[PDB]
Formats: structure tokens, C-alpha cells, sequence
RNA sequence: AUGGCAGUCACGGGUAACGGAGAAUUAGGGUUCGAUUCCGGAGAAGGAGCCUGAGAAACGGCUACUACAACUACGGUUCGGCAGCAGGGAAGAAAAUUGGCCAAUCCUAAUUCAGGGAGCCAGUGACAAGAAAUAGCAAGCUGGGAAACUUACGUUUCUACGGCAUUGAAAUGAGAACAGUGUAAAUCUCUUAGCGAGGAACAAUUGGAGGGCAAGUCAUGGUGCCAGCAGCCGCGGUAAUUCCAGCUCCAAUAGCGUAUAUUAAAGUUGUUGCAGUUAAAAAGCUCGUAGUUGAACUUCUGUUCAGGUUCAUUUCGAUUCGUCGUGUGAAACU
């Protein structure tokens, strides 16, 4: 008897033009740029981007004293500012449009461990956040893709790794045998 | 004005004729035709069979070719189909009377531009998909 | 005919495969060779009208060193 | 070692107990084991550890701290006449839950078809586990135990 | 008594049609689906009949018929109906374990303790959805470079950098595990000690490389309109860019081909938004009830007051990282 209601939801975005020599070649210098995995990754992005513009189009349809823009704008763009998309000096929708996917790409757990001459690299990076390498707030992040916050920027080391608590995995296994 | 009348009042005229000049369409025609259902495999979309013999087909136009071929007769249908053998070697693993899985080639109609009357594809030997018998490491009986 | 089943491949010389020198990275490692190996900025300095073609490289031994 | 901080407390007279949220902190040892934690907490609050029934864990992935429930009986009299009879043989007081459904379903099979002549005599041997028998072993628990 | 319905489509037929809530794609308008967790309906092998009850034509109740299932000492009998769960058979392109429990959600009863294949647990499970590893760093050699030192191919250095069957130790889940958490129990996850990675390794496929459609200008081997490819153009007849295969490349990548129905591209069914001389398409021509479509007039207008609104500003007071108040003019609202 299976009733499941928990939702569904796809996080990508399949392109209709299968071989534009022009996007590949886009997606791929955003690739190397970001130390990417697969084309994936970057739908998923832009499907993210999407859905902020297409929240902005629907209230600029708007008169500008809409109980609901009003209200809903000004949410959104409270938001943008929590995960800093948007500067402080950019408040009205219209900007909620001109954002890069290479902005939007900045914001994340990989581009920021790399930025913070954490890592040796934007690869570097990708594989300490991974083995769990860096704690966020109170909280350990393991998922590269995380979605970095203004406020808890700060917050970001490695708490009881290796690298900060009592490492010995490469290296038990190593000087024990040395003998 | 055009053909089409612009009148508030006049919605079911305009209604009716597009239900009406909607017939000259094939897919709607079609599909509203039950016409599907009647096909060898009943609108479905694989069917089963038993290997009737393999027969060869000649090409057409500028290509001149034997092709391989299997008369197959479908199970619950119980009809004679003409069934193209993919791949080289193929019908070398076909052997008369096994079980055999076919589908048809590029939508439900034309066959591709070289063979003649054949509809259809034969995709397993026995339940054991061809490539699977095209590539050694695969399988084989 | 009938018998002339697959006359081809039974004519065809089984050649074998190079036995992998070392390996293929599989995973973001790929798609980051891949990026260096064309759409790395020295690549993407030199002309965009004059770089060469992602296969010239068809294998051949005589090229592939003038080229490194 | 451990460091607690009790969260969110109510108050149930009616059941005649304290419910509330905890909050381990073991920054470098694994999860707290129940039993380690049901004493660190009777001591803040300094009541009876067995009067103290503390339940449900988590803990975030990989940060030595642990979400839980607990609970505060004031008699363990009442206590013992609350408590899920589950949570009473994992303090081990209760004791077994042996496998009733495969032979109920059978004597069921056989009494609905005799007359109560026989019936009595079959009832005579279903698998035991009354729950006039949990409640003497509930009893035994009451008097045979006093103390803090 | 003789009406009731009908082209503003009766009556009849089809529906691989149970209706909704909704589902898929969507500039807008649309197109196609809704067996299937909510709701309502219908039914329990087909069909009719009924007992009982507050309540069903019930159907995990009964009666007869049609077709069936089980036992028989063949006299007779069945608490015989899985479109409940678990399973077989059958059909077929196609869908899991004859498991566990009453612990949670609720239900039922004389009812705080009893029962519940509702339901929850677990097994099977790439339907499908979320996150994500298959490597990272550096030395050295070296290509690049490059900034330099500077009339030439030489040294310093550094760098977006980039290469290697050369170097080196750190890192780490898979894995496998005493403990703890969790559980009705059990499995798993999560926290975590001892153990756990260097090349056929602890692992990427799938599908292509003439055009559309991203990627071979290999002077590669075999085949010789044969075998075969090919979605459509077209490849193939001894020097094949499409076959067989090697090599190297490309694409999506724990996924990727294929078949079929369906959405968009389809302004290729068009209300928005088509076409109609010759490309398909004005009827040979007129009349004409249904239908569709219909000319112009009826307090206009002015004055003044007021509330905001805006906008303008040879301008005023406030605040700052962008608003308010004040005045005029103006319009229009009211
Ligand atoms: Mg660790
Ligand atoms: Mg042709
Ligand atoms: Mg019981
Ligand atoms: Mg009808
Ligand atoms: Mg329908
Ligand atoms: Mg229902
Ligand atoms: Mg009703
Ligand atoms: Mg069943
Ligand atoms: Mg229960
Ligand atoms: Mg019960
Ligand atoms: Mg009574
Ligand atoms: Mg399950
Ligand atoms: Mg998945
Ligand atoms: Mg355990
Ligand atoms: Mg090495
Ligand atoms: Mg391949
Ligand atoms: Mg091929
Ligand atoms: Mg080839
Ligand atoms: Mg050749
Ligand atoms: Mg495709
Ligand atoms: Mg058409």
C-alpha cells in the first residue's frame, strides 16, 4: 500500500539546441572555471536563475504599489542579499535581472573555499569539502554545492579534521610499518 | 474581412469548423481513427514472435543489396510479419522457430528508404537481446 | 543468398586494442583535461579564427611531436 | 567529558511528569550512550537516575552534538503504571516479547471451529504473556524496589 | 386530455471514456492526458431475488439460474469467489516477498489492557526525484611560454599555464568493523576505535566522428554495390571521410541508446494567427427563412471648493547614501 507525498522536483534543464558550438563552449570555460563536474551542474544553476527572473518578470508585472510586489519584491530581493548576489546599493527588481550565472556560480562552497586561499586550487578545493574538510555555522558541510550565506561566511574552517583536530589516516597506516 | 467571421455572437460557428477542417490534419485523423489499434501490434509498441524462415529482400533504387530478413508471426495478433535483422552476422544467430522481439524502424510507416516492404526490427533471439549476440564478451547459446 | 551471412567481419583481421598505458581519469577530472587541453587560455590567446582542430592530432606520431 | 543543556521542558501533572528536550554535547567521543547520558542529566536536575526515562537520539552529521527527548517521573510507582511496556524491557524489568501472531492465528483457526467444550482447554495453552501476568511482574518492580 | 424533444442538433451510434481535484509542454492563446493516495460514483464471476438491521440488494451474508472452484464410502457436503494482502495459472511489450508487528496513524468492541495484510517495518525495485566519488597537492624533467636580462636560437624568473608507464608523503569514501544512536525486534543510516588506495588499480558507460548534428586533412588494415550502414540526404562496384576494425577524437555521463503514443518546433488546423490567379483551394449563376453583422441624435458645458495623483520646477525646510514636506502650474480623478 504505497501513498508517498513527500514532492517531487527536478533540479535540471535539458537545452533544445543539442550542439550549439557556441553554448558548449561556454559551459565548458564555466566548467574549468568552477572545477565542475558535468554539464549538469551548470543547468542546474541557470534553472536556479531562472526562477528569480521569472519571480521578477511576474512582479514587475505589477502596478509598483501592489500589496503583493510590495511585499514579495521586497523578499526576494532580501534574499539575494542574504546569499549576496546583490549589493546593498542595488535594492530595486530591475537589477534582480542582470545577474550572472558566473555570479550566482561565485557564491558557492567550492568558489568560496578557493577564494579564501583555503585550498590550492578550485580542484583543490572540490575534494576537501568532500572529506569533510570544512564545518559551516555549527554544522559540517560535506556537499560542494552549498549555497554560501553572507552572514555565515565567516564561519568556515575545519573543525577536529585532520587539518585542525588529530589526523593519522595516511599517516598510521604509514609510519607503523616503517620500523 | 476574411473567410473566418469575427462575431461575438458567432463562437459555436467558428467552434464547429475548426472541429471540422480539423479532419484535413493525418496525425489527428489518425490517432481519432482508431487506426492504431490495427496495426500488427495492436498499437502496441514490441511485439513477441516465432521465426516463420529467413527470407532475404533485395535493396532498392541506387543501392543493390541483399537484406536479411525474418517472417515472424506475432503471438496473441497472429499475423505475418516481415522482420529486418539488424547488424552483419545477425541472422546468423536467428535460428527457425526461436522466440523473437521486434519493434518497428523510425515512426510507423515508411521503412527505412532501402528496404521494400519491411516494418519492422528484430531485437531478440530466444530473449537475449542481439547486440548482446553481436558483441563475443556478451552472451550466445 | 543466405550463405553470405556476415561475409564481412568473418574476413575482417581481428586487430587488438593498445592496453591502456596508464588510464582514463574518469569524473571532473576528465572534463577539467578536456578544458586545458582546448579552452585553456593559451588557446584561447592565440586566434580564435587560427587554432587547430580537436582531432588533427588524428594519431599521428609525425605531428604529435612538432605540435609538444 | 559531556556537557548538557536541557531545551524545551513542559509540565504534565496529569501523567505526573516533566517532558523535555536535550541537547549532548561531545565534541570529540562518538554519540553518548543513553545510559551515560540518563545520569549526567539526573544530576543537574539531581533526581533518581530510574526515574528518569530518556528516549529518541539523533546527531548532526559529524559535529558531536545529539537532539533528544526525555522524560521526569516523580514515583517511579508512577513510572513503572505509564511507560510503554517496550521501554520497560529495554531497562530490563519487563523482560521478553516472545512471537504471538504465527500461533494466535492458528488458534484462532482451530476455536472458531469447536464448540467451547474444547475451546477452554485450547485457550489453556496459547502463548503466554497476560496481561494480568505484566501487571504481578509490574507489582514485584514496586514493592521489591525503594530508595533515593 | 394529447402532449413532451429537436439545425441554439433532438433521437441513434463510437469511445483502448468512470467525472472532478489535477498531470505533461506553454511568450500569449493553445495541444494531449488523467486506471491510479483526495472527493463523489459503480462493482465484486454474469445476473436477478432476499434475510437482517438505524443502515446495505450487501456481498470477506443467504436463495435460484448460467458458467465454474473444493471433498466424496457417489447417499451427500463446502464459512465455494483474491477487482483485500502474499502468492499460482493465464494474457502479454509489461509490474516485488505465499516476510515482520501492533511499537506509530486511526478504527472497532461490553471496550485504559482485546482484534485489524487498514497501516506501518522490512524484502524485491536503476519507474521516477534529491546530493554526489572515481582523485587532490608538490618536486623534478619538459612544451608553452611569457615578463626579463638583451642585434640572433643563450641565462633569471614567473605564470593563465600545460604535459609525463619519473618522484614524494599527506588526504579519503567506497569497503569492513568492537561501541553508541535507532528499532517491537531486525536491517540500514548517522557518530565513531582497531583495519581500509597507486595502477590490468577500488570501476564508466553508452552512443558517434561526410552533411543536418559537436567531433578524424589518419594519405591505417580488411571488404569491393557483396557484407552491411543510413532518422532524412546518401554511403559501398580495389586508392570507401557513413560498412568491419585499430588508433585518435566528440557528446551526455552513473548513466546512455532504442520502439511506440504524445508536447513543442507547427502562423503545418490559425479565436490571437494561416492560406485560396498561376503552387491545394471562389462554388457557373441568382433568389432566399435559420445563423452571423448592422448608420447617426437624447446633460453637451461652465464656474467655484475640496481630497489626493502626478508631472514640471531660473525654489524652500529634512535626511543621506535615497526619501519627505511646501509652493506653482497643469491635467485628470474624485
Ligand atoms: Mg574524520
Ligand atoms: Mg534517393
Ligand atoms: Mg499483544
Ligand atoms: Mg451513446
Ligand atoms: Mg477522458
Ligand atoms: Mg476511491
Ligand atoms: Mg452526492
Ligand atoms: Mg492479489
Ligand atoms: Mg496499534
Ligand atoms: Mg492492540
Ligand atoms: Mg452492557
Ligand atoms: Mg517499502
Ligand atoms: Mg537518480
Ligand atoms: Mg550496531
Ligand atoms: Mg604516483
Ligand atoms: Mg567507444
Ligand atoms: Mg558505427
Ligand atoms: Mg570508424
Ligand atoms: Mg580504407
Ligand atoms: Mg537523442
Ligand atoms: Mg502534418
Amino acid at each position: 500500500m504505497g501513498k508517498t507525498y513527500i514532492n517531487t522536483s527536478k533540479t535540471y534543464s535539458t537545452p533544445r539546441r543539442p550542439y550549439e558550438k557556441e553554448r558548449l563552449d561556454n559551459e565548458m570555460k564555466l566548467i574549468g572555471t568552477f572545477g565542475l563536474k558535468n554539464k549538469r551542474e551548470v543547468w542546474r544553476v541557470q534553472m536556479i536563475l531562472a526562477k528569480f527572473r521569472k519571480a521578477a518578470r511576474e512582479l514587475l508585472t505589477l502596478d509598483p504599489k501592489d500589496p503583493r510586489r510590495l511585499f514579495e519584491g521586497s523578499a526576494l530581493l532580501r534574499r539575494m542579499f542574504k546569499y549576496g548576489l546583490l549589493s546593498e546599493q542595488e535594492r530595486k527588481l530591475d537589477y534582480v535581472l542582470g545577474l550572472t550565472i558566473h555570479k550566482l556560480m561565485e557564491r558557492r562552497l567550492q568558489t568560496r573555499v578557493f577564494k579564501l586561499n583555503l585550498a590550492n586550487s578550485i580542484h583543490h578545493s572540490r575534494v576537501l569539502i568532500r572529506q569533510r574538510h570544512i564545518k559551516v555555522g555549527k554544522n559540517l558541510v560535506n556537499v560542494p554545492s552549498f549555497m554560501v550565506r553572507t552572514d555565515s561566511e565567516k564561519s568556515i574552517d575545519f573543525a577536529s579534521t585532520s587539518p585542525l583536530g588529530g589526523g593519522r589516516e595516511g599517516r598510521t597506516k604509514r609510519k607503523n610499518a616503517k620500523k | 474581412g476574411v473567410g473566418k467571421p469575427r462575431g461575438i455572437r458567432a463562437g459555436r460557428k467558428l467552434a464547429r469548423h475548426r472541429k471540422d477542417q480539423r479532419w484535413a490534419d493525418n496525425d489527428f485523423n489518425k490517432r481519432l481513427l482508431g487506426s492504431r489499434w490495427r496495426n500488427p501490434f495492436m498499437g502496441a509498441s514490441h511485439a513477441k514472435g516465432l521465426v516463420t524462415e529467413k527470407i532475404g529482400i533485395e535493396s532498392k533504387q541506387p543501392n543493390s543489396a541483399v537484406r536479411k530478413c525474418v517472417r515472424v508471426l506475432l503471438r496473441k495478433n497472429s499475423k505475418k510479419i516481415a522482420a529486418f535483422v539488424p547488424m552483419d552476422g545477425c541472422l546468423n544467430f536467428l535460428a527457425e522457430n526461436d522466440e523473437v522481439l521486434v519493434a518497428g524502424l523510425g515512426r510507423q510507416g515508411h521503412a527505412v528508404g532501402d528496404i521494400p516492404g519491411v516494418r519492422f526490427k528484430v531485437v531478440c533471439v530466444k530473449g537475449i537481446s542481439l547486440l548482446a549476440l553481436f558483441k563475443g564478451k556478451k552472451e550466445k547459446r | 543468398t543466405l550463405a553470405k551471412a556476415g561475409k564481412v567481419r568473418k574476413q575482417t583481421p581481428k586487430v587488438e586494442k593498445k592496453d591502456k598505458p596508464r588510464k582514463t581519469p574518469k569524473g571532473r577530472s576528465y572534463k577539467r583535461i578536456l578544458y586545458n587541453r582546448r579552452y585553456a587560455p593559451h588557446i584561447l590567446a592565440t586566434d580564435p579564427k587560427k587554432r587547430k582542430s580537436p582531432n588533427w592530432h588524428a594519431g599521428k606520431k609525425e605531428k604529435m611531436d612538432a605540435a609538444a | 567529558t559531556i556537557v548538557i543543556r536541557t531545551k524545551k521542558i513542559l509540565v504534565n501533572p496529569l501523567l505526573s511528569r516533566r517532558q523535555l528536550s536535550l541537547d549532548v554535547l561531545h565534541p570529540d567521543s562518538p554519540t553518548a550512550s543513553k545510559e551515560k547520558i540518563r545520569e549526567e542529566l539526573a544530576k543537574q536536575l539531581k533526581v533518581d537516575a530510574r526515574n528518569v526515562v530518556v528516549y529518541g537520539f539523533s546527531t548532526q552529521y559529524g559535529g558531536g552534538k545529539s537532539t533528544g527527548f526525555a522524560l521526569v517521573y516523580d514515583n517511579q510507582q508512577y513510572l513503572l503504571k505509564y511507560e510503554p511496556n517496550y521501554r520497560l524491557r529495554k531497562v530490563k524489568i519487563l523482560g521478553e516479547k516472545p512471537n504471538t501472531r504465527r500461533s494466535f492465528k492458528e488458534l484462532k483457526r482451530k476455536i472458531k471451529r469447536t464448540s467451547g467444550k474444547a475451546i477452554t482447554k485450547l485457550l489453556s495453552e496459547k502463548k503466554g504473556d497476560t496481561w494480568a501476568s505484566v501487571q504481578s511482574k509490574k507489582s514485584d518492580h514496586l514493592k521489591n524496589f525503594v530508595a533515593k
